[PDB]
């Protein structure tokens, strides 16, 4: 049927699944990914 | 940039306060709802024409995730009746509109501690559209708010049946399954179906994935170098989700978890730093990072973490988080109030051996620390025999319960040996009571 | 609609029920509250006012059930210590002690002619022992997971009983058998109690929904939607026209038995509210709760 195009087409969606997983701020994997690898130079 | 240009000057502005809220809906809430509430304003001057229904629901929408529950059911109900009175409006669909509106207007009522409502709105919305999802889904989480076997469970795969292709209906399938987690191993296949490129990439499953291959650690089994290997896959999989997405924070909560796993308690505070500064107000980083605290012979820093995640309207005395308090505690103020955490969550389900048996455990550690080294005061030897014949009914009560927590408790005779010894030191004591009771006597005297 | 008095730091420990008389026996004007500071404080209600009158002790563990005796001045505590005790509010003084070892010992539930106290078991049993007795009288054979609740009809001609799974069974005090097992609930069943009327049965589950069955046919009278956290205490008014519903968001919703609408909140309550009941006439509505406050709600 045509309402679901009517709907779909208008309406906006700001937040999903994947917008909760990611922080909002700006965290990168550089200062994690360091660790992550000094590690398991250690072991 | 524009919006701001074109605020400032006022070339009888009418609808740039509708793009000013309309880019604004993502950030900031409250710049928005200003945005609407002068354009509200600014539509009336020029003649004498109804608000739109649009406009009125939108602002509704962004109350709604506010406090203002009432006010957003005032826009609600006001932007239904103008998009009723929208009866030539066909060619914009003033009944998708009401649509909509009504569709929010269900989740607040959801929200507002109605589900009798919300049930009836979402099924007015259903009997006309059954084409729809959303509503399909929402019906489905109250009645699984009463339970996970009733129409919850058959309405979430009705809806994936309808449309398979639906990331959503397909991750709830993929919820069902938590509540009993004995579809360990086998939740992967389901959790597996829609991982094919199309729907790729997908980093909800597979953040699914890695904790259902997470929940499998904690087994005396990983010296047969099983559970390393499982440390090892799911150290890749968030690897691999922290590569295609560097910004996910639950990704750096599971590395803390399998290097807290690993032993680096010291290093989990460091991983763990960087998720609770993105935003702290999540269930699992509080109790990591007092995981990590009480481990340090910190419970000072613990306890307050576990308040504080209890601070949430959705329970009183939870079960675990009790159990996650009392690990070494040995101070007076760690002992006696930690009986009283300890009934406090009994108290909601006595049914666990768990409790029954810390409580004992707890109540002979009092009752060895009175009755080895006091030569204390009189009435707490009173109260310590009976504290301790307490402990002792328990033990012999636990004794004859078939399932245990993983692991039998026949470990209990220690127990029984450590009160007998305790109830001849009593005896000994009381005697000493009576000296200190007479001493006192010819002091006043 | 308003509250009337405010009983501040009402005990040292937060309490988890509170009882008041409704006869002219010397009860109403009594409330009788249990904590988990092992204090039952008989607090007179005297002079519209919250007095205490006796401070009784001897349980071990913190006070589950308090209850006041229909057509008796006397009452009784219990606690997890499998000590029920008996105490006479007359003097102050204990009556006995019934050793409901070796742990099974739940909330209590005073029979209307006051002769009978049911208690609940981890065997899922529920033990009815007598008051002059303290022997196990007679137990009923309905075992499960465990009995969470039980309640007496005001005319003492139904009994249920909530398990911690939203099992309701549906006894005869009259000939101490099985009738009937409502199974409308999933969740784990906090309180119930009987109308006035011993017509309809609300029950308090941790869905937040007030589910109000019927007795006479075992058949659900309506399916009302509550708080958002779990009701933990709920009361019928005496002249029969609303019930209070105490729940875990320090929320005290007075919903309407007849309409299922809830005609006033109160929010006083710092904390969650554990136990509500009704004045002699309806009008207080005496509240207790974690906040450790004894909040005097009246309702004229």
């Amino acid at each position: 049927v045509d309402v679901t195009r009517d709907i779909v087409s208008r309406e906006r969606v700001w937040r999903t699944r994947t917008t909760i997983l990611q922080s909002t701020g700006k965290n990168f994997s550089k200062n994690i990914f360091a660790i992550l690898q000094s590690v398991k130079a250690r072991e | 940039g524009h919006l701001k240009k074109v605020t400032e000057q006022y070339p009888d502005d009418v609808e740039a306060w509708i793009e000013l809220a309309q880019i604004l809906e993502q950030t900031d809430i409250q710049g928005a709802l200003s945005a609407y509430g002068t354009a509200t304003r600014i539509l009336q001057e020029k003649v004498q024409a109804d608000v739109p229904p649009e406009i009125l629901n939108n602002v509704g929408a962004l109350h709604f995730r506010l406090g203002n529950l009432g006010e957003a059911k005032k826009y609600f109900l006001a932007s239904l009746d103008r998009a009723k009175a929208e009866a030539e409006h066909d060619e914009h669909y003033y009944n998708a509109i009401s649509v909509t509106t009504s569709y929010n207007l269900a989740r607040l009522y959801e929200a507002m501690c109605e589900f009798h409502e919300a049930e009836k709105l979402y099924k007015n919305i259903l009997r006309e559209h059954p084409n729809y999802v959303d509503c399909y889904l929402r019906l489905g989480a109250m009645a699984r708010d009463k339970g996970n076997f009733y129409e919850a469970s058959d309405w979430f795969k009705e809806a994936l049946q309808i449309n398979q292709d639906h990331p959503d209906a397909w991750s709830l399938i993929g919820n069902l399954h938590l509540a009993k987690q004995e579809w360990g191993p086998g939740q992967k296949k389901f959790e597996r179906i829609l991982k094919q490129p199309s729907t790729q990439s997908d980093t909800y499953s597979m953040l699914a994935l890695g904790n259902v291959w997470l929940q499998t650690l904690h087994q005396p089994t990983r010296d047969r170098e099983k559970e390393k290997r499982h440390q090892d896959r799911a150290l890749a999989i968030y690897k691999q989700v922290l590569r295609n997405d560097a910004k996910n924070l639950y990704a750096a909560n599971g590395i803390g978890a399998v290097l807290a796993h690993k032993g680096y308690f010291r290093e989990a505070r460091d991983v763990f730093a960087q998720v609770r500064e993105a935003t702290a107000d999540i269930s699992d980083v509080w109790l990591n990072l007092a995981h990590i605290y009480v481990e340090q012979k910190q419970y000072i820093s613990a306890v307050q973490m576990y308040e504080n995640c209890l601070r949430k309207f959705y329970k009183h005395q939870n079960t675990e988080v009790v159990l996650y308090l009392a690990r070494a505690l040995f101070k007076c103020g760690k002992l006696q109030e930690c009986k009283q955490t300890l009934l406090k969550a009994r108290h909601v389900a006595p049914s666990d051996t768990v409790l029954m048996f810390n409580v004992a455990l707890v109540l002979q550690r009092l009752a060895t620390s009175v009755l080895k080294d006091e030569k204390s005061n009189l009435k707490e030897v009173l109260n310590a025999v009976k504290e301790l014949e307490l402990a002792h009914r328990y033990f012999s009560y636990l004794s004859k319960v078939g399932d245990k927590m993983r692991f039998d408790l026949a470990l209990a005779a220690t127990e029984a040996r450590q009160c007998s010894d305790l109830l001849s030191q009593a005896q000994y004591h009381v005697a000493r009571a009576r000296k200190q009771d007479e001493e006192e006597r010819e002091l006043r005297a | 609609y308003g509250i009337l008095f405010k009983q501040e730091q009402a005990h040292d420990d937060a309490i988890w029920s509170v009882a008041w008389g409704t006869n002219k026996k010397e009860n109403s004007e009594t409330v009788v509250t249990g904590s988990l500071d092992d204090l039952v404080k008989v607090w007179k209600w005297r002079d519209e006012r919250l007095d205490l009158q006796w401070s009784l002790e001897g349980h071990q563990l913190g006070v589950v059930s308090v209850d006041i005796s229909h057509t008796l001045p006397i009452a009784a505590s219990s606690s997890l210590d499998a000590h029920i005790r008996l105490w006479d509010l007359e003097n102050g003084k204990q009556i006995k002690s019934i050793d409901a070892g070796p742990v099974d010992a739940w909330t209590l539930a005073f029979s209307p002619d006051s002769q009978y106290l049911a208690t609940g078991t981890h065997v899922g049993k529920v033990n009815i022992f007598g008051v002059e007795s303290g022997k196990k009288e007679y137990s009923l054979d309905t075992r499960g997971k465990f009995i969470l609740s039980i309640a007496y009809s005001p005319d003492g001609k139904y009994l249920a009983s909530g398990a911690i799974d939203g099992i309701i069974n549906i006894f005869d005090i009259a000939t101490g058998k099985l009738l009937h097992t409502l199974e409308g609930h999933a969740m784990p069943i906090r309180s119930l109690t009987f109308s006035p009327d011993s017509q309809l049965l609300v029950t308090a589950s941790d869905d937040g929904y007030i589910k109000i069955y019927d007795v006479q046919h075992a058949n659900l009278a309506g399916t009302l939607s509550g708080h958002a956290s779990w009701v933990l205490n709920v009361a019928f008014c005496p002249d029969d026209t609303h019930f209070v519903s105490s729940s875990s968001d320090k929320s005290v919703k007075v919903w309407d038995v007849g309409t299922r609408t809830c005609v006033h909140t109160f929010f006083d309550h710092q904390d969650q509210v554990w136990g509500v009941k009704y004045n002699g006439n309806g009008s207080k509505i005496v509240s207790v709760g974690d906040d450790q406050e004894i909040h005097i709600y009246d309702c004229p």
